[PDB]
């Protein structure tokens, strides 16, 4: 039981650890990848709202 | 003399019959034994098994 309730937290921590890491890659990719392709869209909704 | 002889057979035919008990039976409490201590091993191993698995699990999906 000492054995399982170790290994319990060891590969939880390690596991939860790549997952912050991803969250924090993936919303870093997002905004890099939208910022970039901005100034499109403004056009856009400019256009539309004004009659 | 000869029946004495028949009554010291019979009292030990008497203690062979009871060693034999003794031993038929020791042995079939600690064979009962060894197999609540095994199936006990055997429950308790996969319970805990599948509690670390449902612990892993629910980790992913958080």
């Amino acid at each position: 039981e000492a054995q399982y309730r170790e290994r319990e937290r060891a590969e939880t921590e390690a596991l939860l650890a790549r997952y912050r890491e991803r969250a924090e890659a993936e919303a870093k990719a997002v905004r890099e990848k939208a910022m970039a392709r901005l100034d499109e869209a403004v056009a856009l909704v400019l256009k539309e709202v004004l009659p | 003399s000869k029946l004495e002889a028949i009554l010291s057979q019979e009292v030990e035919a008497e203690i062979q019959a009871l060693l034999q008990e003794a031993e038929a039976k020791a042995e079939a409490v600690k064979r009962e034994a060894e197999e609540k201590a095994k199936a006990l091993l055997q429950a308790r191993e996969r319970a805990l098994e599948a509690q670390y698995r449902a612990a892993l699990r629910r980790a992913e999906s958080a």
